[PDB]
């Protein structure tokens, strides 16, 4: 709908199939499956970037740095 | 529900000469109820996703794979498949618990599975698989908590020994997610 | 505050030099940039504005090399035995760094092109990074040759690094052969491992995702050093590294008034070791309260049996 | 600026005050096996009602 | 009022790693706790209502906490 | 124990009952229920304080402010 | 196979632009890539687990949506 697909579909689909190879299990992916993955990944990244920008503001900095990403993920409870 | 006597049996099997305190026993019981609720909840959602009306050993196995981390998942799946095949190969044992070669009560597990209204019907192999998974996790925790008690030169497992066993194991800490206890 | 021997500059061919270096700390409120030259007994830093700062080989307590891998700059750091003054006030740490590049790319209509040429520019950045690391490595080898093993550079072990907040900023601290170091952020953190009496870990308990690390020096007038808010996942690795440098460590749930503890020790150093020395950091009611499990309320019958069968 | 937490007098907060260190029994009530364990169906219905309550607010 | 003592607030922040406290924190902390405790009680009393009990048990508290964070007691 | 006593038990239970007067007019609490409540409140506040000190460190301030508390809660997903 | 390098720097730049970021440090790209590879891995690990529960070799869209509910 309103969401625009920023990430190019082909390289993302390459990445999804690489992740299948690392797991060492051979399965096929529907096109609808790959697009739902792409929408979720982009949304998660945007949401993480929002929290990251919040951290950068708190530091009185206009530029975001890996410090900001790590702090936001740490509070979120990720690994 | 109370699983304490079965945890005591498991404790005597991995560490024959190690006891446990009342607070530490209550911790083990709450862990078993917590994971039972999580695995049972995951098996019911899988049963409604595939439009089945019955939970079998397959639904319990996929639930355990989803909730436990890698090695714990591999070890729990192995124990579950072994208990099902023992129960599926031989009819000779008088009790359903000894039929699968388990200390945990398969009958109590099957009764609680049906009580929770997780599905229309509960298969025969699901409670055996769930009991085996619960037994292995209790064994791994009690083995590590017993190892901590031996290193402290304590003859019984107290709460802090349980905490050390959990958070020092990556997968055990991830599985409990640092649940709070005091 | 401490007199320094005059720099021995010889005019000859042997003059290892390195360009494009920013000095920390600066001399004015503006970032002074210049060049570093390796002479007979020390270093001479020549600024564009003519400013010259000298550092003797014998005055260097820790020469440190931070490669540009994983960072935005590449740094040569020097922690000195005695403080020196080149600007107002005295500075105990002097470093020289070169930026990798792309420090702050900003978003907007200027980067709206989003061309695919960034792959080639990435190679140009990779060549620049390999150029910067190779030039720093060659300059270090020339200088280590000149001193005749008087001074050895140390490279941090990023495998042993951890995140902590000594200076109210969560940075990365990396052990070296001789010290625990973080030289990517000014002010720098340098603690000599030899000068550490012991380590005490505070706020270590279940359900906590962070802890404080306390560094106590063999010199008891020196205030302890705090490293706050380290992830609990880094505790066991740090402990092991301490065991490799023979540094004793203890644990504690409660944070301790170290300024008071040091004062009590220094005002009566004798009575402190008569109670046992540092025996208070390591343990040796709760046993009496707790009750060991016994069979109670009999047990479930477990004899219900029955099965679906066919 | 602020207020230090690690200094002399830190111990003053950690005094055992017995009149406040224990729960009082004014509203506290003890069943002696009078209360009952919560039943599974009631728990399911309670979770459904709480979900409905959450939906109408946010 | 809330009566959650300022020394109790200090002890909590001390265990969390806080080194220095702004004076505004005490009332801010009280307000934050007032939210958190209210939400748990709202869930717990609902579990209590569905059972024919006028007394909230520990199991009701644990059931509410499962919605946010699990506790291994009772 | 002196270290383990983070929140005084009595003022906490008065606050629990004051909240209890807003959902069911006549209520009674079990001793184990309140003790679990105090344990949970202490752990949640400590977890929030840790995140807060992480936020204060990010701001180059030794002292924590309501700025830090609000940011940690916002990222945790508590209050928008 | 390095396809986590295949998520372009412009694509990371666009995602931050939609996220409200005005200015970005150079080290962000690699951190973003590693975070993404972690997140995609968790979902795919979960998603394939659903597919073989239904005894299928083809991951459907419904497998992806149920895995996202876990995270």
């Amino acid at each position: 709908k309103s969401t625009e697909l920023l990430i190019r579909k082909l390289p993302f689909q390459r990445l999804v199939r690489e992740i299948a190879q690392d797991f060492k299990t051979d399965l096929r992916f529907q096109s609808s499956a790959v697009m739902a993955l792409q929408e979720a990944c982009e949304a998660y990244l945007v949401g993480l970037f929002e929290d990251t920008n919040l951290c950068a503001i708190h530091a009185k900095r206009v530029t975001i740095m890996p410090k900001d990403i790590q702090l936001a993920r740490r509070i979120r409870g990720e690994r | 529900e109370s699983y304490s006597i079965y945890v005591y049996k498991v404790l005597k099997q991995v560490h024959p000469d190690t006891g446990i305190s009342s607070k530490a026993m209550g911790i083990m019981n709450s862990f078993v109820n917590d994971i039972f609720e999580r695995i049972a909840g995951e098996a019911s959602r899988l049963a409604h996703y595939n439009k089945r009306s019955t939970i079998t050993s397959r639904e319990i196995q996929t639930a355990v794979r989803l909730l436990l981390p890698g090695e714990l998942a591999k070890h729990a799946v192995s124990e579950g498949t072994k208990a099902v095949t023992k129960y599926t190969s031989s009819k000779k044992a008088k009790t359903r618990s000894s039929r699968a070669g388990l200390q945990f009560p398969v009958g109590r597990v099957h009764r609680l599975l049906r009580k929770g209204n997780y599905s229309e019907r509960v298969g025969a192999g699901a409670p055996v698989y769930l009991a085996a998974v619960l037994e292995y996790l209790t064994a791994e925790i009690l083995e590590l908590a017993g190892n901590a008690a031996r290193d402290n030169k304590k003859t019984r497992i107290i709460p802090r020994h349980l905490q050390l066993a959990i958070r020092n194991d990556e997968e055990l800490n991830k599985l409990l997610g640092k649940v709070t206890i005091a | 505050i401490v007199k320094q021997d005059s720099l021995v500059i010889n005019l000859n061919r042997s003059n290892p030099k390195l360009k494009d270096l920013y000095i920390r700390p600066n001399i004015a409120q503006k970032r002074m940039q210049g060049s570093l030259e390796a002479h007979v007994n020390g270093f001479r830093f020549t600024s564009v504005r003519g400013d010259k700062v000298d550092i003797l080989y014998n005055n260097i307590k820790h020469a440190l090399f931070q490669p540009c891998d994983g960072e935005m700059i590449i740094v040569l750091h020097f922690h000195l035995k005695n403080a020196i003054m080149f600007g107002k006030k005295r500075h105990t740490d002097v470093q020289f760094y070169t930026e990798v590049g792309e420090i702050t790319t900003d978003l907007g209509k200027h980067q709206h092109m989003h061309d695919r040429d960034d792959l080639y520019a990435e190679q140009m950045e990779r060549e620049m990074r390999h150029k910067l690391k190779t030039a720093f490595k060659n300059f270090i080898e020339k200088v280590e040759a000149l001193t005749k093993e008087e001074l050895e550079f140390e490279v941090p072990f990023r495998d042993l690094g951890f995140n902590g907040a000594p200076y109210r900023s969560t940075c990365l601290l990396q052990p070296t052969s001789s010290a625990l170091v973080n030289a990517t952020e000014w002010p720098p953190f340098v603690v000599t491992l030899d000068e550490v009496e012991l380590i005490h870990f505070e706020r270590v308990q279940f359900h906590l995702k962070n802890f404080d690390m306390v560094i106590v020096y063999k010199d008891y007038s020196k205030k302890v050093t705090m490293i706050n808010a380290i992830p609990v996942a880094s505790l066991d690795p740090i402990k092991e590294w301490l065991n490799s440098c023979d540094l004793k460590y203890t644990e504690g749930v409660q944070s301790l008034n170290w300024t008071k503890i040091m004062k009590t020790i220094v005002d009566d150093p004798e009575g402190f070791f008569e109670q046992g020395g540092w025996s208070f950091l390591e343990p040796e009611e709760s046993e009496i309260e707790d009750e060991t499990f016994n069979p109670s309320e009999d047990d479930y019958e477990e004899e219900e049996e029955d099965s679906d069968e066919d | 600026d602020g207020e230090e937490l690690i200094g002399d007098g830190m111990e003053r907060d950690y005094r055992a005050i017995p009149e406040l260190d224990a729960y009082e029994a004014e509203g506290l009530a003890l069943d002696d096996e009078d209360v009952e364990e919560l039943t599974a169906s009631q728990r399911e219905a309670a979770e459904r009602a709480m979900r409905q309550r959450d939906r109408e607010a946010g | 009022i809330q009566g959650i003592t300022k020394p109790a607030i200090r002890r909590l922040a001390r265990r969390g790693g806080v080194k220095r406290i702004s004076g505004l924190i005490y009332e801010e902390t009280r307000g934050v706790l007032k939210v958190f405790l209210e939400n748990v009680i709202r869930d717990a009393v609902t579990y209590t209502e569905h059972a024919k009990r006028k007394t909230v048990t520990a199991m009701d508290v644990v059931y509410a906490l499962k919605r946010q964070g699990r506790t291994l007691y009772g």
